[PDB]
């Protein structure tokens, strides 16, 4: 899986960078698109790659 | 008209009066400020209060009766009532109502033909609101903040100016016909009173407003303040939503309003003038106060004289405060020695001799002060607040947030108090040649002490070494300083503290007039000295852009330009007042006279020898064309003349006018060798250089008596000459006579004949011829 | 046809000046030369002289010409990408 998401506040003066194995971390935050196109396949994810 | 009918009917009424009579008869017209205090004084306590109780009724406001009348503002719209035929008691001539009739006028009132003119009215409110739309915030942090009390300027501003100078420009940009004589002010900076000018008139305004707020947009608000971070008017002017005691709002500002790149810039000059001056070894006084009245500089759009800002700005800088000097401009008092910054607080004392042997014996006497002293000291982000006694360094505290400038902070105000064994006995480093006399002007020991710190760092590590070490007690630990520069150690100076948090610097709204000396080295009233030139930067090559050094001195430019140019200046004298000048040649059509001028025939030997011919033909029909019409550019003739000397002959004109170095002037377009703007019409750039067209006549382009003051003068009152107005002013012979009323209560009789001489020379060769 | 350079209607050069090319077509001078020819310091332009190069020179157009002088030396175009100094007379 290529690079992680990033977090950012509303102003966006503050930007948090997450790689890919811990976007099963942070589940709770990304958007819904984003969040239906990664719950399915959270089954196969093994650390930061897709069986 | 008929207001003008009905106002000399109000005056003789008022005049078969007793009373009003006597009134407006006795003294000058002064008594009117008087009479403008003892009416309409009432004053309340509370006016909240009696805000709330006063809008509770039914009618609160006056307003006037006819202006209604004409707006056709009804009465009782929509059964709300908005005025009732009455008379305040105070006016008489004023009718109560409602607030509700304000509404009304905003709503459905008589609507005027455009209001853009408030953006200039109110330009430093607007200005404000730019300032801040291009600002970038970022994220807010929460912290402590060291808040530095402090005086400070919260208002940008451009051509700061004295009272004096508004008070004056407030009336030729709106009261013209009641204008005093033309000061020196006006004369000098008439673009500026052109560019006021034209925005304010043909407009409908009110005309106190804006007088007001000229004032305002003139000032720089002076205020005594905490403050963190940088010192900028930009920031000042919202330093509300930048920080407090705990919290900051992180924000980039710094690329608006451009002030301080201004101010460097003037500094920069002054260090070139003072330094150039110093070259000397007999005169750098004289040479001095002449560079400085010889240069001048761009702000902005407008020109202004160097001599001019020197006596408007704040820098207390060595460089600044030198040329102030030599000008009789007041100052400050605020020390400087070397880099640093100083300002007495408290104490007293008077000079005292002592020496020092320099290698094995060699006496050199150095002085200091006998009693004690208190002083704010301020280096780069590092204060100090320490205390000399009798050649001693007795206590300090330092505030600062470096190392490095703790260590020079301290050991410059060890050096300023001649405090140690180095005073005592010099080191061997330095020797006699070291000590003084670059070119024969000796160096105080001092100044020699201090560039050898400035030399090498281990200079500085020994002479802080001088100071006393020891073990750091306890307690002590936070508040102690090493060698290094450390907020705690083991082993500290000697009667040395620091702190987190910077000083608050004091403050006196005191002046002092100083002189100096023929090294450069001002004195206030004591020994002491203010400043100097030995405590400025050695040397370095800038690249000054908008700047005027029109003297020899300053200049490196070959002949050839410096030729063409000084015979421009030479042709633009002669536009002054008097027959055989260009003037009165003008007015008298006698277009062949100009051809014959003998500055022309000083400068026809640049003209380009080969086709001198070609371009006289050229040249002599543009004159005529002007000349014999009336319809003429006076920064025309001014420029072909130089050409009309020889005979006309005939060839192909390409278009330009060169001169014998392969430079040109084209007739219409302006290029690097003659330019001029409508904008500053008093103004012609040649190779850089500005030169001053007189105020004599004026042509289509200046259009108002502005342009003919220089022409006029006072003279004897004469009741036989006869009285006009200020716009007949134009159509009088050069040397006739004629009254004139003058502001207000004043009248005088002018004479239309120039004076170049000023005061200056004058007095300065009048009265050197004084001390032999 | 254009003096001071060389076109494919008329065309010559130096080591061959025997020869005159027109659209290729060489043709022969009945003459023999070695010098009338050698000397073109006036065939470039007409009221000028070709003299050494100097880049101090500044650069001008057939159009100035009219206002040069004497003593002055002038760079110029003489054809692509070749300049030289002249000097008038």
């Amino acid at each position: 899986l290529g690079q992680g998401i990033r977090l950012s506040n509303k102003r966006k003066t503050k930007e948090v960078i997450i790689k890919a194995e811990k976007m099963g971390k942070y589940k709770n935050l990304m958007r819904e698109e984003y969040k239906n196109l990664f719950e399915p396949l959270e089954k196969y994810i093994q650390k930061d790659v897709c069986f | 008209m008929s207001l003008l009918l009905t106002i000399a009917k109000e005056y003789k009424r008022l005049c078969q009066d007793a009373k009003a009579a006597q009134m407006m008869t006795v003294g000058t017209v002064s008594n009117y400020t008087t009479f403008k205090k003892w009416t309409t004084s009432r004053k309340e306590k509370n006016p909240s209060l009696r805000m709330r109780w006063a809008m509770s009724s039914k009618f609160p406001i006056i307003a006037n009766k006819r202006m209604l009348e004409e707006a056709q503002i009804p009465k009782e719209h929509n059964n709300v009532a908005l005025w009732e035929d009455t008379e305040d008691v105070s006016k008489r001539d004023h009718v109560l109502a409602s607030a509700s009739c304000i509404n009304y006028w905003n709503f459905c009132g008589p609507c005027v033909n455009n209001s853009e003119v408030i953006k200039e009215v109110y330009k430093s409110r607007f200005g404000r609101l730019e300032r801040r739309k291009e600002i970038m915030w970022k994220e807010l942090r929460f912290t402590l903040v060291d808040r530095q009390r402090r005086r400070v300027d919260t208002q940008p501003v451009e051509q700061r100016l004295r009272t004096g100078e508004i008070k004056d420009l407030q009336m030729w940009t709106l009261f013209e016909d009641e204008a005093p004589l033309a000061s020196k002010f006006i004369l000098d900076n008439y673009g500026l009173v052109k560019e006021m000018r034209s925005k304010f008139a043909n407009k409908p305004l009110n005309k106190e407003v804006v007088a007001h707020m000229l004032e305002k947009q003139f000032n720089p608000e002076s205020r005594f303040l905490p403050v963190f971070g940088a010192i900028r008017p930009e920031r000042m002017e919202l330093i509300h939503a930048l920080g407090g005691e705990t919290w900051i709002q992180e924000a980039n500002t710094a690329g608006i309003s451009n002030v301080d790149q201004r101010k460097n810039d003037i500094r920069a000059v002054c260090r070139k003038v003072c330094l150039a001056a110093n070259a000397s070894i007999m005169n750098a006084k004289s040479k001095l106060v002449e560079y400085i009245k010889s240069t001048s500089m761009r702000i902005g759009e407008t020109e202004r004289k160097l001599e001019e800002l020197i006596l408007e700005t704040d820098d207390v800088s060595p460089e600044v405060t030198l040329c102030k000097s030599a000008l009789g401009g007041q100052l400050g008092k605020t020390l400087s020695f070397g880099p640093m910054l100083l300002k007495k607080i408290s104490g007293s004392g008077v000079k005292v001799k002592d020496t020092v042997y320099i290698q094995g014996v060699r006496a050199v006497q150095f002085e200091y002060w006998s009693e004690q002293e208190e002083f704010y000291g301020e280096y780069k982000s590092a204060t100090a607040l320490f205390s000399r006694k009798e050649r001693s360094l007795e206590w300090i505290t330092i505030g600062g947030g470096i190392n490095e400038d703790r260590k020079r902070l301290l050991a410059m105000c060890m050096i300023f108090c001649r405090d140690g064994d180095y005073f005592k006995d010099a080191p061997a480093t330095i020797t006699m040649a070291d000590l003084s006399t670059k070119l024969g002007r000796e160096i105080p020991y001092q100044y020699v002490m201090m560039n050898w710190i400035q030399k090498s760092e281990d200079n500085l590590e020994a002479l802080l070494y001088s100071r006393g070490i020891v073990e750091t007690n306890p307690g002590k630990m936070g508040s102690s300083m090493g060698i290094d520069g450390s907020k705690r150690a083991i082993k500290s100076l000697r009667a040395v503290t620091i702190q987190s948090g910077k000083i608050d610097m004091p403050e006196s709204k005191e002046k002092i007039h100083l002189e100096l000396s023929d090294n450069l080295e001002a004195f206030d009233s004591s020994g002491r000295i203010v400043a100097t030139i030995l405590d400025l930067p050695s040397d370095k090559k800038v690249t000054f852009q908008d700047v005027s050094f029109q003297h020899p001195d300053l200049a490196v430019l070959r002949d050839e330009k410096t030729a063409i140019t000084k015979g421009y200046e030479a042709l633009i004298k002669r536009l002054g007042t008097g027959d055989n000048d260009i003037p009165s040649l003008i007015a008298k059509k006698d277009y062949l006279s100009l051809y014959n001028l003998p500055e022309v025939k000083l400068m026809a030997p640049l003209i380009r020898p080969n086709r001198k011919g070609v371009y006289s033909r050229v040249a002599r029909k543009l004159v005529s064309t002007q000349v014999t019409t009336g319809h003429y550019s006076l920064h025309e003739l001014i420029k072909v003349l130089p050409f009309t000397y020889f005979a006309p002959k005939q060839g192909m004109f390409e278009g330009r006018l060169f001169f014998s170095n392969d430079s040109f002037v084209e007739p219409g377009v302006n290029n690097n060798v003659f330019s001029w703007s409508k904008a500053d019409s008093s103004k012609i750039y040649c190779h850089g250089i500005a030169i001053r067209v007189p105020l004599v006549v004026g042509d289509e382009h200046m259009d108002t008596s502005l342009a003919l003051l220089e022409g006029f003068s006072v003279c004897e009152n004469d009741p036989r000459a006869p009285m006009v107005t200020r716009q007949d002013l134009i159509d009088v012979g050069f040397g006739q006579k004629v009254r004139l009323f003058v502001g207000q209560g004043s009248v005088r009789t002018f004479k239309r004949t120039a004076s170049q001489r000023a005061a200056s020379s004058d007095v300065n060769k009048n009265v050197k011829k004084i001390k032999m």
